[PDB]
């Protein structure tokens, strides 16, 4: 029928279609699924112009690589929106829609319809939120412990990197959120921490610093990298020749008024320079191991070098937008623009301060605070791929550690929560059925599809999932048989059973919820999708 | 039964993107479509390696025995390649030298874990099997140290630290060539009794000017620099005033003039009359100060005035552009003084001292050479290289970058001790790996004795340079270390080398402690990556 | 230009790397078709078949590789096929290995491809000395062992379930075909296929089966004792050799022309009936005048047999080749047939022709099969092909080594032994042999799924100690000795396996340069 | 020896050193031959043939 209207269209209807999506999804789902664990293989993305880059997460893998088919850009949309919020879990979306699809269309083939397959799956969802709000467990984070915090951020990062490399780095996500805390307001902000690209010994060498690290170096070779006390002073208006915006131009009557007219810009950089020896003298005159440091985000006149290089001062250009508030926040200093008033106040205070000549650049490294509300991370590596993994790495680890903070609940790991909700979504006897023999097929397809994350785990360390599991509901069994609280896991290094809370794996409570609505979301709207179209001008 | 179904996943990603992963067999794949490249550094490894002629896509051709600079400019599709390429980068940029002994002993752990994969070992035991293995190494070589050096400031001293780092690239010339750095170090560091707190070093204090023409044995030492540029005006004096003092200037030499645009107006003819001698007699206000104290040179960086010019020649001062920004400075340091943007005229604290500035042609095309005598430097030098070929020049400046790029990896930590060298510390190394796999019982004793394995390449490779029977000088070395005399065993290479022993102090050949150790551990990650990764996503073009 | 030549000349070392990563890449297809837990392979040929199995031997029949190195390995299947008929796949699968081990030396020690040559060839001498000693001799009459000796094989196929009716059905079949030294060929052996039944009604029958029925309704289709009288010749009036042409000049003549062409068909059919046969089978087709009078005395006439089927009837019925009909007598006509009857299926008539079954000329057999569609009739005769190839040499000769790579892995013992006391440069290739051998049992642990690296350690403690008959169980994964395991394989096909392996390589190993495109 | 490259100007000579230049070389071994000859002419001025 389409055919009479645009002759150029396409259709698949109803069969086609849902061969199209359970496809696209268990094609998705094979290739995908196995980044999912610390035993995952690294994939290489190499473009056209030959930049490779190693990286596990789902999310920068549907980036760089475009995708074809209708079904799994919604898949992979669906995994922007949960690296987006939250920054984790995108490999056990595309696993949950694939099984959900795998598992629903195993019924669709038996002749049940897809509106109360889905039904099922929302009183399903409603009610795993109604266990999971019972399975969570709530902690005091006013101790602030760095033992809890280590082995929760190590169960993040062991599945980007290996194990030797992890416990270098698991101190540095620790130190990350040290100072930034605030009890009242409840404001964490995360994008406070710098991540600077560079080369350097190895990525197994790298370490933590207390403060701010600049990628900018002093342009003169007068000025010193060595300061013991240094008063930052935050500029923002460029020092350099700015036309008049005006349109204008200087005629002059004879030969004698060319080098007054030149001297006529020399004084409106004298006026505004002036200001700032007059500030430096104003603290203290002839103060040694007291420096003066000067921070602006626009450029600097060469021409004026020499008289910062004079007075030894340190002057930087060309800063980045998101710095002022970092300057701020560590040296304890305020952000100025002009240079109208000035006074010792607004002016931060650094213990040390000191530069250091890597290649053809330097760097200024700002360290020895005395209430520092902000730090960096310096992501040093052996190749151009380490930093980028590294820095995905980082950026996915800041957000598990940080949401512990946010939110003191946290849901523990090792497809503890996936077994255990298994059961529970077994037998809903009187509690939320809506009809006789039409929801309860959902609510079966539903707690089957959860249980294919502990089985990816164990596919990918290369043990039988039936048997380590065949132990396991034995297990939770067992510990019911006692009427307690023995929470299971998956360890991979023997096949057997663990507990995830003794042994050290953790998931982030906004992970699972995300996942589990988005990927419901989507394995709802797939299902309920009967007919693929197109149509346009060319 | 005629046409496949097409892989129905062909909805998923484009035709471009290609999957390698494993299992279908990657790894076999790559260990040895790269052992071909692994032949190119290991053909031109040791002292009689051979260069490799490499022409990118412009057409400047570059022949070297240096692996890196190799790299650089081949285009290679295959991506496990190029963990090595820019791993090998690393070295270079940072400490300067065993570009070659990254790559080799890179490849070869991947090429000598073959029987580990074949054999059905797990890859993720593999990466703990050469971590482990490697922080035993690191911590094996302080022990076999026998160079510990606190002078570092002699020139006789150098010559077990710049000699074998010579002998490697173009054997044949050692005496001539360390001469040259060797003086050029002396030159750069500053005569005091007792220089510490880490004195500064830099790579860009030796410089290298390339001159056509001349034998290779003409060459001399210059503590100035030389440029290929013509001087302007007059010719100088030569021993007349006995020094000079240099003002370097940022701006240029020109009537001043403005920055946003400006033009001349004058709303009569008085004003016209005198515009003639106003610029005259403006730049003769700023000119004549600067002649008071004395000034017998002028370098300025923009393009100089033909007025300002006029006024410099009658005093006779010398005038000299220097466009380029990066040798700006380097002229500064070695008179001693700063940059002088503004015309100006100048002081006494802030002008440098010069002895003297001649004229003429070295290879045929005339020169400024800034070589002073009895004066005061502070971190520069040059060398002037005469050869037959611009092409054979080009090695040897990258030999002289990794020459000086030593001295920076010796001064700026605090300890840059020697190792013995000639295939003898190596051979250690697979003694005390060996004894280190039985200490430890477990699965993961496979890849302690093959991580041993990797390091045989380095004494046979030199042998197989050699045109000598690798099965019988390497097993003959073996009995040398049964048993200090077993220490300094290594492998010779002369006509006489039936014997395959030759002590290591009759030349002196040796090796950095901190190179080995950062060529290691390098090798060690590049080796680490490419056996952790089992799938490879390429794309189109 | 200079000759049709230079187009790349690989040259030196590069040549030699491409052979064995060439020669690797044919053992790797066929890496998982060994074990019992082996996969099955389908192969899309251009013309429009399809070939269903795992048998390394037919997967490279029909694959086609455009390198000349590898054309070489591709050959060693038909070495193993036509020789014993067994154990093609591990040919294959050895010599990858072989030429493997050797690569190391070659590409980095620097031996030079003779004296590996001559490090082999004492490899090979020792390899026969164990062989030798490892392997224990059985009784050829005993029935139980030989089926025992028979499954072997069958037991890394499809038909493993029906192994209790194929070792009765090959035993059966290769004590007809053998002769009473104890040569037998399976060119008389037919491989008639009936598509469709159960595998378990199907059963050998003594005789031949035709595809064809009789010509005549009223020819006998039940008769007690036939007596069979091969023909070759045509029954019917021919035209002859020379330039004939009669030239008719009376009227009398056209019908005496038409009337001897009725008399002569009379006077061969009644020389036929002096010794009155039941059944006349001829080679060439029949008229329909003759019939009619071979029916006046009791006779069946068929279609055309081709020769084939013919030589079968000779042996059977007992009967000789005869195409002069003038010089039929009654001793050259078969005699002692058990049973004539037609059945009706649907794609075609089939005759049946059963014997009395009561030294002489060696007896014929057909083998019925009853599979499920035409790739499992296909599928089941290669097997009966390797599982009969088995029973020819135990005949031929009665030693019997282990199986389960008991054998093999011996070899790597002893060699892995001798190579310390064997000092000198010949050290580092004959070490090499003993680490392929070791290979073809770490194949059936992968397969099974088990980890190759403690079992080989546990096998190679217990083989020195426990016994000479230590292997792994391809089923379980565990170390299980073939005495109880109870599964014995000939040691012919071992010696096959050592020998063209190695040989091989020595071919290969010799080779400098690669120019391709040089004429036809 | 008489040259006449793509341009189609006439340049006679009799010494190595412009014959080499006129003639642009594209394999690296024979400019080895033009390096030498051009550095003989800069540096001495004679025997560019020899
Ligand atoms: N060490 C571990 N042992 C067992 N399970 C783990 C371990 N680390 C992570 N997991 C499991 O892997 C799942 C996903 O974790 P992770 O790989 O960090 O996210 P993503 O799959 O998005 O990269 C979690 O639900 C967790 O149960
Ligand atoms: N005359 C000589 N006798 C013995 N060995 C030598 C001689 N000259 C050079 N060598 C050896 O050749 C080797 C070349 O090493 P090379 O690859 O240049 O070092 P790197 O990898 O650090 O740059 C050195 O390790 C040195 O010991
Ligand atoms: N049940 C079994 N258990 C272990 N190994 C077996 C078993 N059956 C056969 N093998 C091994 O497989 C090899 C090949 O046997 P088979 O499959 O019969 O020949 P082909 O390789 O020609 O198919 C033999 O060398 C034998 O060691
Ligand atoms: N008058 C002469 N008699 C003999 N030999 C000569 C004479 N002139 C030159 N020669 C020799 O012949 C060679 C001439 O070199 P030639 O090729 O003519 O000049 P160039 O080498 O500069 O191109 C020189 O080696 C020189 O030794
Ligand atoms: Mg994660
Ligand atoms: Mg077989
Ligand atoms: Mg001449």
């Amino acid at each position: 029928s389409l055919q009479l209207l645009n002759p150029k269209a396409e259709s698949l209807r109803r069969d086609a279609a849902l061969k199209v999506n359970v496809t696209s999804a268990e094609g998705l789902q094979s290739v995908l699924e196995t980044n999912l664990g610390p035993k995952g293989t690294l994939k290489m993305l190499v473009d056209g112009a030959g930049n490779i880059k190693l990286t596990k997460d789902g999310k920068v893998l549907l980036t760089e690589m475009q995708i074809q088919s209708p079904t799994a850009v919604l898949i992979a949309r669906a995994a922007a929106a949960q690296d987006e919020i939250t920054g984790d879990g995108t490999t056990t979306v595309v696993c949950l829609v694939g099984e959900l699809l795998r598992q629903a269309h195993r019924f669709i083939q038996e002749g049940v319809h897809p509106r109360i397959i889905t039904d099922g799956f929302e009183i399903a969802r409603k009610e795993s939120m109604k266990f999971l709000d019972e399975f969570k467990i709530s902690k005091t984070n006013l101790s602030n412990d760095r033992e809890f915090l280590l082995q929760v951020a190590r169960s993040s990062l062991l599945t980007k990197v290996d194990a030797d490399l992890t416990e270098v780095l698991t101190p540095i996500v620790t130190d990350a959120v040290l100072s930034v805390y605030d009890a009242q307001a409840d404001n964490l902000d995360l994008h406070m921490v710098e991540i600077m690209q560079m080369q350097h010994l190895s990525p197994k060498d790298t370490t933590f610093i207390k403060g701010l690290v600049l990628d900018h170096g002093g342009r003169h070779p007068d000025m010193p990298t060595r300061v013991k006390n240094a008063y930052v002073l935050i500029l923002n208006v460029s020092l350099e020749y700015e036309k008049t915006e005006v349109n204008s131009g200087f005629f002059y009557s004879s030969a004698d008024q060319r080098d007054k007219l030149a001297a006529s810009e020399r004084k409106f950089v004298d006026a505004k320079l002036k200001k700032i020896i007059d500030l430096k003298n104003e603290v203290c005159g002839m103060d040694p191991d007291k420096g003066f440091v000067i921070i602006n985000q626009k450029g600097i006149d060469p021409m004026s070098l020499d008289v910062f290089a004079k007075h030894n001062i340190l002057a930087l250009r060309r800063a980045k937008r998101r710095n002022m508030e970092r300057l701020q926040l560590v040296t304890g200093g305020e952000a100025q623009n002009s240079v109208e008033d000035l006074s010792p106040q607004i002016l931060g205070f650094s213990g040390l301060v000191y530069q250091e000549t890597i290649g053809e650049e330097k760097f200024t490294y700002v360290t020895e605070n005395t209430d520092p509300k902000s730090c960096t991370i310096l992501i040093k590596g052996s190749t151009h791929y380490a930093l980028a993994q590294t820095k995905d790495a980082v950026r996915d680890g800041l957000r598990a550690v940080a949401n512990v903070l946010k939110d003191k609940n946290i849901i523990p790991g090792a497809g503890a929560f996936y077994i255990a909700l298994s059961r529970y979504l077994r037998s809903a006897n009187m509690n939320k059925l809506g009809a006789k023999g039409k929801t309860k097929t959902g609510i079966e397809a539903f707690a089957e599809a959860l249980l294919v994350i502990p089985k990816t785990l164990v596919k990918n360390s290369g043990f039988d999932p039936l048997d380590v599991l065949a132990m396991v509901e034995d297990e939770l069994d067992d510990a019911q048989d006692s009427d307690e609280t023995r929470y299971v896991g998956v360890d991979l290094n023997i096949g057997d059973s663990c507990d995830p809370t003794i042994e050290g794996i953790w998931d982030s409570y906004r992970v699972l919820r995300n996942a589990i609505t988005g990927a419901t979301g989507i394995a709802s709207n797939l299902l309920l999708c009967d007919e693929l179209l197109r149509a346009g001008r060319s | 039964s005629l046409r496949l179904p097409q892989n129905p996943n062909a909805g998923l990603f484009k035709q471009g993107y290609n999957s390698y992963s494993n299992a279908d067999g990657q790894i076999i794949k790559s260990i040895a479509a790269i052992r071909e490249l692994h032949q190119m550094c290991l053909t031109s490894m040791g002292p009689c390696g051979r260069n490799k002629i490499i022409v990118n896509h412009l057409g400047k051709i570059i022949i070297t025995n240096d692996a890196a600079t190799m790299l650089r400019e081949l285009d290679i599709v295959h991506p496990a390649v190029k963990v090595l390429v820019m791993a090998t980068e690393q070295q270079k940029i940072d400490m300067g030298d065993g570009t070659n002994l990254v790559m080799i002993l890179a490849g070869e752990l991947l090429n000598v874990s073959e029987k580990l994969i074949s054999m059905g070992l797990s890859a993720v035991e593999i990466i703990q099997g050469y971590n482990m293995a490697r922080k035993f190494t690191l911590k094996e070589l302080d022990e076999m140290v026998v160079g510990e050096i606190t002078d570092k400031n002699d020139k006789n001293e150098l010559l077990k630290m710049i000699k074998p780092v010579i002998s490697s690239k173009k054997y044949g010339s050692e005496d001539i060539l360390s001469e040259l750095v060797s003086e050029a170090v002396s030159h750069v560091l500053p005569v005091a009794q007792q220089a510490g707190e880490i004195p500064y070093f830099n790579v860009d204090s030796i410089r290298v000017v390339k001159i056509m023409g001349g034998s290779l044995s003409n060459s001399t030492v210059i503590k100035g620099m030389v440029f290929n540029r013509e001087p302007e005006g007059h010719v100088k004096s030569l021993s007349e005033d006995k020094k000079h003092k240099v003002a370097v200037f940022t701006c240029p030499l020109d009537i001043a003039n403005t920055e946003t645009k400006g033009t001349v107006l004058l709303h009569n003819a008085q004003e016209m009359l005198d515009f003639s001698k106003g610029e005259e007699k403006q730049i003769d206000a700023m000119m004549k100060e600067i002649a008071d104290m004395g000034v017998e040179c002028i370098v300025a960086g923009a393009g100089v005035g033909e007025l300002a010019l006029h006024y410099l020649n009658r005093y006779g001062i010398l005038v000299l552009k220097v466009p380029s920004k990066f040798e700006l400075r380097r002229l500064c340091r070695v008179c001693g003084a700063t940059p002088l943007p503004r015309l100006g005229a100048p002081t006494p604290e802030e002008l440098g001292l010069v002895e003297t500035v001649k004229t003429m042609e070295i290879g045929g095309d005339r020169v400024t050479v800034f070589k002073q005598e009895q004066g005061e430097i502070s971190r520069t030098s040059t060398i002037i290289l005469r050869g037959a070929t611009q092409n054979n020049l080009d090695d040897i400046e990258r030999a002289i970058d990794d020459g000086v790029a030593a001295v920076k990896g010796l001064m700026k930590p605090s300890g840059g001790k020697l190792l013995p060298g000639a295939g003898a510390t190596e051979i250690e190394l697979i003694s005390r790996i060996t004894k280190y796999g039985e200490r430890t019982p477990g699965l993961l004793q496979l890849a302690i004795k093959q991580f041993a394995v990797a390091f045989e390449v380095v004494p046979r490779t030199l042998a197989e340079t050699a045109g000598l029977d690798v099965n019988e000088v390497l097993p003959n070395l073996y009995a040398a270390h049964n048993v200090t005399d077993h220490l300094y065993k290594g492998v010779d290479i002369d006509g006489e080398s039936d014997e395959g022993v030759k002590d290591i102090r009759e030349e002196n050949i040796y090796d950095m402690l901190a190179t080995k150790k950062f060529a290691i551990n390098v090798a060690t990650e590049a080796a680490t990556t490419v056996l952790s990764i089992d799938q490879i996503i390429m794309a189109k073009k | 230009v200079f000759m049709n030549a230079s187009q790349e000349r690989t040259t030196g070392r590069q040549a030699q790397i491409s052979n064995i990563t060439a020669a690797k890449a044919v053992a790797d297809v066929i890496r998982t078709c060994l074990g019992p837990k082996a996969m099955l392979k389908m192969l899309l040929d251009p013309m429009g078949g399809l070939v269903l199995t795992n048998d390394g031997h037919a997967i490279l029949r029909e694959i086609d590789v455009a390198h000349p190195a590898a054309k070489s390995m591709l050959e060693l299947s038909r070495t193993q096929d036509e020789e014993v008929g067994d154990g093609t796949t591990t040919v294959i699968i050895l010599a990858g290995e072989i030429l493997a081990q050797c690569a190391p030396y070659l590409i980095e020690k620097n031996i030079h491809p003779v004296i590996i040559i001559q490090a082999l060839k004492k490899a090979l001498t020792d390899a026969l000395e164990v062989i030798k000693q490892v392997s224990k001799p059985v009784d050829v009459e005993n029935d139980a062992a030989m089926k025992k000796l028979i499954q072997a094989s069958i037991g890394t196929k499809y038909v493993i379930h029906w192994s209790e009716k194929m070792c009765e059905l090959a035993l059966d079949a290769v004590k007809t075909v053998r002769k009473d030294f104890e040569i037998d060929i399976k060119r008389y052996v037919r491989v008639e296929k009936i598509p469709g039944g159960d595998v378990l009604d199907s059963r050998v029958l003594k005789g031949v089966l035709l595809n064809k029925d009789v010509v005549h309704p009223k020819m006998s289709r039940h008769i007690e004792n036939p007596r069979v009288v091969l023909l070759d010749c045509p029954l019917e009036y021919k035209k002859g050799e020379s330039q004939t042409n009669i030239e008719i000049e009376k009227e009398e003549d056209w019908n005496r022309i038409l009337q001897i062409e009725e008399e002569q068909v009379q006077l061969m059919c009644e020389q036929i009936l002096a010794v009155r046969p039941t059944l006349v089978i001829t080679e060439k087709g029949v008229s329909d005048l003759a019939q009619h009078y071979l029916l006046k005395g009791g006779c069946s006439v068929l279609r055309r047999v081709k020769k084939s089927d013919n030589n079968r009837i000779a042996r059977v019925t007992g009967a000789t080749i005869v195409n002069r009909v003038e010089d039929l007598k009654e001793s050259d006509v078969g005699t002692n047939c058990g049973l004539f009857k037609v059945e009706m299926i649907g794609d075609e008539y089939f005759s049946f022709l059963d014997n009395c079954k009561e030294s002489g000329l060696q007896k014929a057999c057909t083998i019925m099969l009853r599979g499920g569609s035409k790739d499992i009739l296909n599928e089941i005769d290669r097997n009966l092909q390797d599982a009969m190839a088995v029973a020819r040499n135990v005949m031929l000769s009665p030693s019997l080594s282990p199986g389960g790579g008991a054998t093999e892995m011996a070899v790597s013992v002893k060699l892995a032994e001798k190579a310390k006391q064997l000092e000198g440069i010949q050290q580092w290739p004959y070490q090499a042999v003993a680490d392929a051998m070791e290979c073809i049992p770490r194949t059936l642990i992968q397969n099974a799924g088990g980890d190759p690296i403690r079992l080989l350690s546990q096998l190679r403690a217990k083989h020195a100690q426990g016994n000479f008959t230590t292997g792994i169980d391809g089923d379980k994964g565990k170390i299980v000795d073939m005495v109880s395991y109870g599964i014995w394989e000939p040691e012919v096909i071992k010696q096959q396996s050592v020998k063209t392996a190695i040989e091989s390589a020595c071919l290969l190993l010799r080779v400098d340069d690669i120019v391709s495109g040089v004429r036809k | 020896i008489l040259i006449v490259t793509s341009n189609q100007k006439t340049t006679i000579s009799n010494d190595g050193a412009t014959i080499l230049k006129l003639l642009d070389v594209v394999h690296p071994a024979a400019k080895t031959l033009v390096d030498i000859s051009r550095a003989q002419d800069a540096e001495v001025g004679d025997g560019t043939t020899s």
